[PDB]
């Protein structure tokens, strides 16, 4: 089936690194755009970027470059979300959404990642 | 020319109208458009009063 | 007087693209719309 | 960047070359290629592609 | 970027074009507009793309338009599944953002 699944509720601290895997399957991978996209708790969606596992290839948003880190593994077919330092404000759900080149716009959504990250523990 | 429209542009008072006067007016690109198009045809046509 | 406004174009006829390079209200449209054939314009 | 399965069909060309090109030309019309030099009148016309 | 009605109210049974106001290079440059239905509590599904393709599973009743610099998007029969958010996304060439998403329109049922 044609699915991307995430990773559970998290509680954590700035600074720290979170993993998430995104497993994607029922398409050919490294020939659709796949991209995580974020969304403040109650706000819009914002995107954060869209890569090609072909060649890595990520276009990152101004209102977002330097803050977070993105990947794939083509060798298990599944998308990276990483945090070199996370932030308190930083609570909010993160989408993995595969998109296609042309018309650009995602044709089937991941479940999203709720995950909570503050000061406090 | 290699498919960049030319305009040109130098207005003269002239008193005489019935013989076109001599001299020599050189004029100047006062715009260089680069329409992209073929030109095969034109014509003029003004307004009515 | 005034030599008014100026209509130019190949065939106006959608073979090729258009021109036009009509004068008026200070502003000079270098369009390349294909405008009305009409041999009564303003 | 243009990876649409089953094919982007919103990029053209000209298949039918009608003519030698002009360097830095642009063309955009859209007229059935005769090939048996019949009145096509649309697309009715045989060979007209 | 993309403008939208922060609220839109609908009773059932009613045709309420979801008003997507853009600038002049996200929608009226020609550009396609692409909808999600972002029901709440979940992630939003695709309900819209193209301006006039309905993907599988979205029914009929939903439709999408555009209007010059802006969109719509019609949807007939207001029911309770109905209650859902929608945002309005295009792509923009000048901010070299390859994704553009809307300000978002919430949509109740009287
Ligand atoms: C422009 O039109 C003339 C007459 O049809 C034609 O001979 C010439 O090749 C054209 N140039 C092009 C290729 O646009």
């Amino acid at each position: 089936e044609v699915q991307l699944v995430q990773s559970g509720a998290e509680v954590k601290k700035p600074g720290e690194s979170l993993k998430i895997s995104c497993k994607g399957s029922g398409y050919s991978f490294t020939s659709y755009w796949i991209g995580w996209v974020r969304q403040m708790p109650g706000k819009g969606l914002e995107w954060m970027g869209i890569i090609y596992p072909g060649d890595s290839d990520t276009r990152y948003s101004p209102s977002f470059q330097g803050q977070v880190t993105i990947s794939a593994d083509k060798s298990i077919s599944t998308a990276y979300l990483q945090w070199s330092s996370l932030k308190a404000s930083d609570t909010a759900m993160y989408y993995c959404a595969r998109g296609v080149a042309v018309d650009w716009y995602f044709d089937l959504w991941g479940r999203g990642t709720l995950v909570t990250v503050s000061s406090a523990s | 020319i290699d498919g960049y429209f030319k305009i040109y542009s130098k207005h003269t008072p002239i008193n005489l109208v019935r013989d076109l006067p001599q001299g020599f007016s050189a004029l100047e690109p006062l715009v260089d458009l680069p329409i992209g198009i073929n030109i095969t045809r034109f014509q003029t046509l003004l307004a009515l009063h | 007087n005034i030599i008014r406004g100026w209509i130019f174009g190949t065939t106006l006829d959608s073979k090729t693209q258009s021109l036009l390079i009509v004068n008026n209200a200070t502003n000079v449209v270098i369009k390349v719309c294909e405008f009305q054939f009409c041999n009564d314009p303003f | 960047l243009d990876s649409k399965v089953g094919g982007n069909y919103n990029y053209l060309y000209r298949l039918f070359r009608k003519s030698n090109l002009k360097p830095f030309e642009r063309d955009i019309s859209t007229e059935i290629y005769q090939a048996g030099s019949t009145p096509c009148n649309g697309v009715e016309g045989f060979n007209c592609y | 970027v993309l403008t939208q009605p922060p609220s839109v109210s609908g009773a059932p049974g009613q045709r309420v074009t979801i008003s997507c106001t853009g600038s002049s290079s996200n929608i009226g440059a020609g550009y396609d507009v692409h909808w999600y239905q972002q029901l709440p509590g979940t992630a939003p599904k695709l309900l819209i793309y193209g301006n006039s393709n309905r993907p599988s599973g979205v029914p009929d009743r939903f439709s999408g338009s555009k209007s010059g610099t802006s969109a719509s998007l019609a949807i007939t029969g207001l029911q309770a599944e109905d209650e859902a958010d929608y945002y309005c996304q295009s792509y923009d060439s000048s901010l070299s953002a390859l994704y553009v998403f809307g300000t978002g329109t919430k949509v109740t049922v009287l």
